[PDB]
């Protein structure tokens, strides 16, 4: 949905991934310099 | 669910359970401390299994002598040193009668490899104990200082290059009056170095020449100094024992209960062929039983006197000169003078202060001021020792030495098989330490009874059992030096395992010594498959640790790891890269014995194949098997210093501290601006101010009248 | 000051034993004796070579057309020195050289 | 043997032995040396599955030792 | 100054918890070895 | 301060059947009971006792709605099967900083099946091998756990 | 290096080297004394390789110091270190003091 937001705070892990509750968005890195945003998906 | 890792041995034999226990085959760091109270409890040990024999005064050496042999018998179970020549000089008659000519061809063989051998033998072996510095050397440098003082005392045995004329000028070199050398003497030091002052303060050597009385030389040879050896020996007794233990080797390696030299699985075939030996001719009905005897005492209970009555039975139809020659051995033992290391510590807690007495003040303070088993240790030692720091020692072994010998002796006390004609047979194996006893009889009680006889007999022999660390059981399952037999399983206590990092060569070099390590441990130690192919793995992890040489498809980043992934972007063959540039490992068990280079070839690529191996590449230049190639290069090994005495004689001048000075201004405002390569300080400096005159000058330091004064200065340095 | 040096460096001249070390000893000796004066000798070759290869230049080097076939410098890393050794008596290269 | 000792590493152990033959220059019988361990995989293949009949044809009838099928080799 | 013996101490209840909790499985591993070559004798399948 | 202050300040001398929670922190007790609480009460869905010294459970009002219990810092030792017949609708346990020696402690709750989270912290009984899978085994309708059953959600 | 540029010596204003527009973390331009301070502090080794160098301090405790701040001789020109304690900053009077 977005690009990093260094205010939304650092990179999520799977752990709070996998806790996470629809409708919040997160933040996660693909390689070292491509962060990006996401947001979870009831489907 | 609380765990009992005991439990275990309830599914599983102890004898599987409790392999590989320890992982270490040599020393632990925490074991208890081995200084001078280790050695006088040693030698007063030594001292007190033998009190009862004959005490005398040395007539060369005047230290007090204490002769057990031919002794009292013992009338108690304790450990005895009181060996009868006797018995001993009967179980070697029985040996060679029980294998002819067994002893004139082990004394041919060892005199004809003493005739062949050559004094470089000698550089091979542990810490040996230097004489003219009185300290531990490796041998190399023991052998070159002894050389050079027998050169300065006349004595050019290393000059004709076989061993025996070094032995005849050691011997030799025993019967002179003075006995001059060459020491090593440190004195402090003014020269200046830069932590806050330009001056420092440490020791410098210089070379000596020391004489010394002949008595002097005759205890200092003797000496056994202490660094799970406990002493080592100089150079005047190496050549003898080596002829000695090359003798009780090939005597015993034509004995089938000897334990020695064997080494891999042969150790195991050797253990079931007894084991099924003995159970063959078992008598109908009757019963066989074994023992894991362990021996208390081993080496402090041996006497000198015994191998040399030893040395000369064997020797008893072999010329008169060699029979001398291995008889020199014996007699230098028995003449064992042991060295008390460095000393003890006495502290004042109320004044914060600690001190070290060294071993020749040992005695120098009251005994009071001595702890309780320190003062114990002293007042038993005073009779037994000399007023230079060093303690009389005629018996004991002091750990291995004559470990041949020993086997020998021990397979003599198992050659009997009978005393008084009873009911029972008995055999076994021994090396050098450790014996498994093979009893043979009708019933438990008569082998029990034949146990006995042959504990009465090594006790006669001065061999101890050990009680405390020895039992019997039906015979099938036993143990022999740290390898536990159980109807046919076999299991060992303590395995030694690979250690971490490389050999510590070079790339090549350490996969192949570590490769051919893992095989040998393979081979003798008995590590499995599973094992082996772990410690290939931690093996490999270690090695691109230390050489930075991590896959080339990885993401790991480092300074040669960027050439590494560009080769292996470029590279076709990627099986074929060798694993120091970041290609993948391919060894296995099957293929432990041969280089990567020659595994890969194949499939390396013929660029690649060209570039590794150019005959003409700049790193290689000018055991284990590997491949001659650009990953064998060599590092710089340039240390300490040369050019000793036109260094030492320039900074005992004067003027080289204000050289310095001198220097450090200005090399040292910019991180590297010498012309170095042999470049006369002067010339640099003259160069550098000359390019500080021209810069000084270019930005407008300087007017031009400094600038013609500078160059006229420097016109008359001569560089310009 | 390059008068300042100037003029120390002929007092010393003056003096002959200053002079003669000077003239004699060279930079690379120079080295020498402070390395005694503040390092020796270390032990443990597996750790001994672990310090080694992170070093610069712990590689020796022949002298030779090959040897100068390789350059200096590769994308920002170095490879080998231009001043001679002493104990080779030759150039020294980094463990990168050989990946080259 | 010369040529057993070399190897001993991987063929004698404390309570294991590895059943091994050597080599060398053993050419000539190629194409057959050939079929036959690829036929050995194939039953290999074949008998842990079950119904290993179709299997095994399906298998024999697609192998091919580098220019031809097995079945003409055979 | 006298030689500082060891001590004598009973049996200690938090060994028992070690040995409890250091062999018990967690979420996490700490090991990663490099690669071998592939197995073709027996006794490197057995081994792997 | 007793069980009875508490039990006033939080009812604020009102009829029982009007707080559906109590908190009963901090406060002494008889010989080690939570007293203070009629059998009267016929409606509470939170419970906290933390720090009363509770040492057995035998004193509990029957009840039909509470889903969550707090017990912590108490030297209770003792078979809790009497909930099961006092009240076998608890959600939320946890008995954090009790004294439970042995597996056998936490047996009882078996016959309780709405029981979800379960909460044991520095317990005699966490110090074992195989503590996390034995309890899980042990009690099947557990759904929750100190907190890492598969995933981290807060009560 | 302080007393150094406080004295305003002319050999320090000659021994500058790169520039002076320095300022601070508030984003103001300062007097050329503390530009200069800034300056030499930041690059110590500016004005003492072109300071110029004075015999060492011949005497029974009076040595000198180098330019590396070891205790050297071949001393900076005028520095002196004295074995001796120097005990200073006598009548503190906290005399009275205006604040703009």
């Amino acid at each position: 949905s977005g690009k990093y937001d260094p205010d939304l705070g650092d990179f999520k892990t799977i752990e709070e991934l996998e806790k996470l509750k629809p409708g919040e968005k997160a933040n996660i890195l693909l390689y070292q310099g491509k962060p990006v945003k996401v947001v979870k998906r009831k489907r | 669910m609380n765990i009992n890792p005991y439990f275990l041995f309830i599914d599983v034999p102890i004898q599987a359970a409790i392999s590989t226990t320890f992982p270490y085959t040599g020393v632990p760091p925490y074991s208890h401390g081995t200084g001078t109270g280790y050695t006088i409890d040693t030698v007063i040990r030594t001292h007190e299994y033998s009190n009862k024999g004959k005490q005398y005064i040395s007539d060369v050496t005047g230290c007090t002598m204490v002769d057990p042999t031919n002794g009292p018998l013992p009338e108690d179970n304790e450990p005895s040193a009181y060996a009868q020549l006797d018995c001993v000089l009967e179980a070697l008659d029985r040996m060679d009668e029980e294998h002819p000519g067994l002893f004139q061809a082990a004394s041919q063989n060892a005199m004809e490899t003493l005739m062949v051998t050559t004094v470089d033998k000698l550089t091979q072996g542990r810490q040996t104990f230097d004489w003219t510095v009185c300290r531990n050397q490796p041998a190399a440098t023991a052998l070159n200082t002894t050389i050079t003082s027998f050169r300065l005392n006349d004595l050019n045995g290393a000059d004709k290059g076989g061993l025996i004329p070094f032995c005849q000028d050691i011997i030799d070199s025993l019967d002179r009056p003075e006995m001059t050398f060459f020491s090593v003497k440190n004195i402090k030091k003014k020269l200046p170095a830069k932590n806050r002052k330009g001056f420092l303060i440490k020791r410098i050597p210089m070379k000596v020449k020391d004489k010394i009385t002949k008595v002097e030389y005759i205890k200092r040879a003797l000496s056994l100094n202490t660094m799970r050896a406990i002493a080592t020996a100089g150079i005047q007794i190496r050549g003898f024992v080596l002829v000695v233990e090359n003798l009780a080797k090939n005597i015993c390696e034509n004995l089938e209960q000897s334990g020695l030299p064997v080494g891999g699985n042969e150790k195991k075939a050797k253990l079931s062929n007894a084991v099924a030996k003995m159970l063959s001719n078992c008598p109908p009905g009757g019963i066989s039983m074994t023992v894991t005897g362990d021996n208390t005492k081993w080496n402090e209970c041996l006497n000198p006197r015994i191998f040399l009555a030893m040395t000369e039975r064997i020797t008893r139809d072999s010329p008169i000169w060699f029979r001398d020659f291995c008889s020199i051995a014996p007699v230098l033992f028995s003449n064992k003078i042991a060295r008390l290391g460095k000393g003890f510590m006495i502290t004042s807690k109320t004044k914060r202060l600690k001190a070290q007495i060294p071993c020749p003040d040992l005695f120098s303070i009251p005994l009071e001021r001595y702890n309780e088993e320190t003062r114990a240790k002293l007042k038993k030692l005073k009779p037994f020792f000399n007023e230079e720091g060093t303690a009389s020692l005629s018996p004991g072994m002091m750990m291995g030495m004559f470990n041949m010998l020993s086997t020998v002796l021990g397979v003599a006390a198992l050659g009997i098989k009978n005393i008084g004609n009873k009911e029972y047979l008995w055999d076994g194996l021994q090396s050098s330490d450790d014996f498994a006893l093979f009893v043979n009889a009708k019933d438990e009680e008569t082998c029990m009874e034949g146990i006995n006889d042959f504990y009465r007999t090594c006790k006669l022999l001065g061999i101890n059992m050990s009680k405390k660390k020895s039992y019997c059981n039906e015979t099938g399952m036993f143990e022999f030096t740290s390898m536990f037999y159980r109807d046919g399983f076999v299991s060992n206590f303590a395995m030694e395992l690979p250690s971490f990092g490389v050999a510590g060569v070079n790339e090549s070099a350490d996969m192949a010594i570590g490769m051919t390590i893992i095989k040998n441990n393979m081979i003798n130690n008995g590590m499995g498959p599973a094992t082996a192919q772990t410690a290939i793995q931690l093996f490999i992890a270690d090695y691109r640790y230390t050489y930075k040489c991590h896959r080339g498809d990885s993401k790991v980043e480092g300074k040669r790891m960027k050439i590494i992934k560009e080769l292996w972007e470029n590279t076709k063959g990627r099986d074929g890269l060798l694993v120091a540039d970041g290609g993948p490992n391919i060894y296995n068990l099957r293929n432990l014995h041969i280089p990567e280079i020659v595994l890969k070839y194949n499939l390396m690529d013929p660029e690649y194949k060209g570039r590794l191996l150019h005959p003409q590449n700049p790193f290689v230049g000018h055991d284990y098997d590997a491949v001659s190639g650009t990953h064998s290069w060599r590092t710089k090994r340039n240390r300490s210093i040369l050019n000793t005495d036109q260094r030492n004689m320039i900074l005992e001048e004067q003027c080289y501290a204000k050289c310095c000075n001198l220097f450090e201004a200005c090399f040292n405002s910019a991180s590297y601006r010498k012309p170095v390569g042999q470049h006369s300080m002067l010339e640099a400096m003259a160069h550098r101010l000359r390019m500080d005159a021209r810069l000084d000058y270019e930005s407008g330091r300087m007017s031009k009248d400094d600038f013609e004064k500078a160059m006229a200065h420097l016109g008359e340095i001569g560089y310009i | 000051m390059t008068l300042a040096k100037i003029e120390l460096l002929k007092q010393l001249l003056r003096d002959n034993e200053a002079k003669t070390v000077l003239k004699q000893t060279t930079v690379d000796q120079y080295n020498i004796i402070r390395k005694f004066n503040t390092s020796r000798i270390e032990k443990n070759p597996s750790l001994r070579m672990k310090w080694a290869m992170c070093s610069n230049f712990p590689l020796a080097l022949t002298k030779g057309d090959m040897a100068n076939r390789i350059p200096l410098e590769y994308k920002g890393i170095q490879l080998k020195t231009n001043a001679e050794d002493i104990g080779t008596k030759g150039q020294m290269c980094s463990i990168a050289a050989v990946t080259w | 043997s010369a040529e057993f000792i070399e190897m001993l590493h991987c063929l004698q152990g404390e309570n294991w032995r590895q059943i091994y033959h050597p080599g060398g220059n053993k050419l000539t019988e190629s194409r057959s040396q050939s079929m036959i361990v690829a036929c050995r995989k194939i039953i290999r293949r074949s008998i842990v599955a079950s119904n290993p009949l179709e299997l095994a044809v399906e298998i024999a009838n697609k192998t091919v030792i580098d220019t031809e099928p097995l079945k003409s080799c055979l | 100054e006298e030689p500082k013996i060891p001590n004598k101490c009973r049996v200690a209840a938090w060994v028992q918890t070690e040995m409890n909790l250091l062999s018990t499985l967690t979420s996490k591993r700490a090991l990663d070895l490099p690669e071998i070559g592939p197995d073709v004798a027996p006794v490197e399948h057995v081994g792997s | 301060m007793e069980m009875g202050r508490r039990i006033h300040l939080e009812l604020r001398n009102r009829t029982p059947s009007d707080v559906k929670e109590l908190v009963l922190d901090n406060s002494r007790s008889n010989e080690g009971k939570l007293e203070g609480l009629t059998d009267e009460f016929e409606e509470l869905e939170f419970l906290s006792t933390i720090n009363v010294g509770l040492t057995s459970i035998a004193n509990l009002p029957k009840l039909n709605k509470l889903k969550k219990l707090e017990l912590s810092d108490n030297r209770v030792s003792g078979g809790l099967e009497v909930l099961a017949e006092k009240c076998p609708n608890l959600t939320h346990l946890n008995l954090s900083g009790n004294k439970i020696k042995d597996l056998s402690t936490i047996e009882p709750l078996k016959k309780l099946e709405n029981l979800k989270s379960l909460d044991l912290f520095n317990c005699e009984v966490t110090n074992l091998n195989d503590y996390r899978e034995n309890v899980f085994k042990l009690l099947p309708q557990l759904t929750y756990l100190d907190g890492y059953d598969r995933d981290d959600k807060e009560a | 290096i302080l007393c150094m540029v406080f004295s305003q010596d002319t050999r320090m204003f000659q021994g500058v080297r790169g520039e002076i527009n320095f300022l601070n973390r508030a984003g103001q331009l300062l007097s050329p004394m503390y530009q200069l301070q800034r300056y030499f502090l930041n690059r110590s080794n500016d004005l003492f390789d072109q300071w110029g160098y004075e015999e060492s301090p011949k005497a029974s405790e009076l040595h000198g110091i180098n330019e590396s701040m070891n205790a050297s001789d071949y001393t900076l020109k005028g520095v002196v270190v004295t074995r001796n304690v120097i005990d200073d900053f006598s009548s503190t009077e906290t005399e009275k003091v205006s604040i703009t």
